């Protein structure tokens, strides 16, 4: 355990999460009939403001094929909660085209190395042979 | 349409799906589907698509005589029975008139 | 492996049926596929196991058995 | 959102429920009346809202059937909610005989309009006199006072089916009536070419038919 | 009934020719392209060899 | 013009743009009243199946804010789509730590030329090194 | 449409038995905990919903719930 958790926050965002899953379509719940459905729904949207409750709406409506996207969802998200506070720990989301990007993921597997790691390796090689050339 | 270019027909596929919209707005999971076909990174979902279309006028025969369960078959049927159902109107009508 | 993901390259460019290409099924007469079709079979069967291959030894290559002599 | 009817029920069933005719059909059908294809506006009531009204019906562990003749009823289960009951056999004398007027064309020429004298006469011609005589009095012999007690037994369970929705009476006469296609189930037993003793077990196992 | 059938027929001309108006339209080019695609590639791979 | 333009798309598009902005909560409308604004979101609503009067939905109740952030999604939208048939000009996102990112946006800088142009240019320098080391 | 709390009243797991009982014309009273409560809370929906059968339901003044027929 890296990252401490806060109920009220991590609850905010699974209601969050839910809200916006049920307004895309997805079924949040175990009822297949639609009336129990919806007013299951009913009361999650009627539960706003409260992370005891929400997590126990979770325990007893919750989708079974749901939990593990949820958990997943929330651990990237307290990640990136915490690591948004420092420049040095945030991270810079960039597009490759195909061919650059394909090439690289090439040396990356070769080298057991990551994105990152590849590319900073490489960086310092050229830095090296410019001091060399230099 | 071998002979055309891309461009006319992306353009009269965009006219047939124009069409589409207006002729699926009733129905929920065959506009669902209509609406998934649109990705371009997987064509097959059109096709599929078109099964689909298949798939529902299949069920949209009225009675036995006409299950030629080929739809572009029974319009043929189904204008037969327009064309008799003309000549029982006209002579209902005249025995309205009586 | 190798003989099976043949027949999983095969199937999945000529269209055939698994049970339909057995070991010595030609692909002009039994799988029928033609010239443009066969051109497309060797070319995946190239890029499945990233290997290249001349130009006539890949053209006397005409059926499954003779496929997996020359991947093997 | 709350105060919204899809929390409880669904759209259309509760439209349907809410329709000027669905409590005269619920009644009729609580009661055992079979819907034919006579009652135009009640049979395309069913047919409209039919989903809706088997799973409703399903809360009282009763089944909202249509036979493939296209009329629909009501068949109670084991666990039924509401009570069930069972025809006696004049009953089925009475019904197969109607469904055998039903399909014989040699009474084409009433043209579905038949007295209860003709359905006598047509059941004696084909059932055995005496011996179904002998249900009615267990001492009949033929005499002519046990003969009009048939008959009026047979007028009482033609009228009862006229309760069921099997016969309808003339707008004006009690004493002719016109058939209706509910009375195929009567021949339930037979719409299958197999072995009666098989076929007669799969009704009971259905609920179809209990026996004597 | 005469009303009911013509909206039947109607609905079911409209819908399949427009589905495949939809549909071949694009098979035809994807089919066109795939050989162009093809053609191009040929030269690439003998100039590749020598 | 590079893409070609596709109304009963472009439409669809712009439709579900606003839609998706209205659930988010925010005002597409230009009404401040909240009974004219309503009543053009409902009538919004209703033009789902009909793409082509969403054209005349803007140009009557649209947001003045909108148009450029409109003219520019669809547009990356347009471009997109029509990139994603072939691989080789798809794109591949990939992100970056602050320190390795923050060195590679420095030099390309220091080139003058965009990040997929100064991986290039580095992966061709390495794989030189890698070419005259096999020969 | 249907007034909201009609419909949650008729949606109720107790509605089938009760409203069997009622037509076979039993009295609820307030031995029946459940169904004197369900009767207490839903009665001015299930006095309409029995109205549309021209029936009557009518709480005694001792407090018991019944079906009043009509003539119609
Ligand atoms: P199919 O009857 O369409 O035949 C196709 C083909 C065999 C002619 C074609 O795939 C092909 O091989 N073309 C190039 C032939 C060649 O060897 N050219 C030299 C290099 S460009």
């Amino acid at each position: 355990m890296k990252y401490q958790q806060l109920e009220n926050l991590e609850c905010g965002w699974k209601w969050a999460y839910l809200i916006r899953k049920h307004q895309e379509g997805e079924p949040i719940t175990k009822y297949i009939e639609n009336s129990a459905a919806h007013a299951a729904v009913d009361k999650l949207i009627k539960l706003e403001s409260e992370p005891v409750r929400v997590l126990e709406w979770i325990e007893q409506h919750m989708n079974p094929d749901l939990f593990n996207r949820m958990k997943q969802t929330i651990r990237a998200r307290r990640k990136r909660h915490f690591n948004a506070e420092h420049q040095h720990t945030r991270k810079k989301s960039i597009d490759l085209d195909f061919p650059v990007w394909h090439r690289l993921s090439a040396l990356s597997q070769r080298r057991g190395n990551t994105l990152s790691e590849t590319i900073v390796q490489l960086i310092e090689d050229a830095e090296r042979k410019e001091k060399y050339a230099n | 349409l071998a002979y055309m270019e891309g461009g006319a027909l992306r353009s009269m596929s965009d006219k047939a799906l124009g069409a589409l919209r207006l002729a699926v707005a009733d129905n929920e999971h065959l506009r669902d589907a209509l609406r998934l076909s649109e990705d371009p990174k997987r064509p097959e979902r059109k096709v599929q698509f078109f099964i689909a279309v298949y798939q529902h006028l299949r069920e949209r025969i009225r009675q036995d005589i006409i299950r030629t369960d080929d739809p572009v078959d029974a319009i043929e049927q189904m204008e037969i029975e327009l064309a008799r159902l003309t000549e029982e109107l006209t002579a209902r009508e005249q025995k309205l008139a009586i | 492996t190798i003989e099976e993901r043949v027949k999983k390259i095969i199937g999945e460019q000529l269209g055939v049926k698994q049970e339909e290409v057995t070991n010595n099924a030609s692909f002009v007469e039994d799988l029928g596929a033609d010239s443009l079709d066969t051109v497309e079979l060797v070319m995946a069967l190239e890029e499945e196991f990233d290997t290249e291959i001349p130009d006539e030894e890949a053209e006397k290559i005409t059926t499954v058995q003779a496929a997996i002599d020359y991947i093997n | 959102s709350s105060t919204h009817i899809e929390q409880f029920m669904p759209v259309k069933l509760a439209q349907a429920l809410a329709n000027s005719l669905f409590p005269e059909l619920d009644s009729q059908l609580r009661a055992g009346r079979h819907i034919g294809i006579d009652d135009l506006d009640n049979h395309a009531f069913l047919m409209d809202f039919q989903e809706q009204l088997e799973e409703f019906y399903a809360r009282y562990n009763v089944e909202l059937i249509r036979a493939p003749e296209g009329f629909f009823y009501l068949r109670p289960r084991s666990t039924t909610l509401i009570p069930r009951s069972v025809l006696s056999e004049l009953d089925m004398m009475v019904g197969k005989i109607l469904c055998y007027l039903y399909l014989s064309p040699e009474r084409l020429a009433n043209q579905g309009i038949f007295t209860s004298q003709e359905l006598y006469e047509e059941l004696i011609s084909l059932a055995d006199e005496g011996k179904l005589m002998k249900f009615v009095n267990q001492r009949s012999s033929g005499s002519d006072l046990d003969k009009q007690k048939l008959q009026e037994k047979v007028r009482t369970t033609l009228n009862r089916l006229r309760r069921l929705g099997m016969v309808y009476f003339l707008p004006n006469n009690n004493n002719k009536f016109t058939i209706t296609e509910a009375v195929f189930r009567f021949g339930a037993d037979v719409r299958s070419g197999d072995d009666p003793r098989e076929i007669q077990l799969r009704m009971i196992r259905d609920g179809e038919a209990m026996p004597v | 009934a005469i009303r009911v059938t013509q909206s039947d027929r109607d609905l079911f001309k409209h819908l399949i020719t427009e589905a495949t108006s939809y549909v071949s339209a694009d098979y035809m080019r994807h089919a066109n392209e795939r050989r162009t695609h093809l053609d191009e590639a040929l030269a690439l791979r003998g100039e590749l060899f020598g």
